[PDB]
């Protein structure tokens, strides 16, 4: 759970339930997500 | 795959390549494509499907 790699040309949403701000992430990059951080959805092409 | 003479082939999302031909590779690694772009292949040596 902790540790989301999305496939080249691909992003996900992480919510800072510290500061309720969602945010996207792109590119064939392997990402690990913080414990008050949680990611929305799996990985869907961009 | 390898296309005989006097024949041809689609593949989508074509190589992108510089002035020589060769395959340019992004900064983490990828291989530069065309998004959404055919190409159309005429004979030739058999190259591989990146």
């Amino acid at each position: 759970e902790f540790i989301i790699r999305i496939p080249p040309y691909h992003y996900i949403h992480v919510l800072d339930q510290n500061s309720n701000v969602s945010r996207v992430e792109v590119g064939p990059k392997t990402y690990i997500r913080q414990d008050n951080e949680r990611v929305l959805f799996a990985p869907m092409r961009m | 795959v390898t296309v005989p003479p006097r024949h041809y082939c689609t593949v989508a999302n074509p190589v992108s390549r510089d002035a020589q031909g060769l395959v340019l590779f992004d900064v983490t690694g990828q291989v530069r494509l065309r998004h959404a772009d055919l190409e159309i292949r005429l004979a030739q040596d058999p190259f591989p499907l990146y």
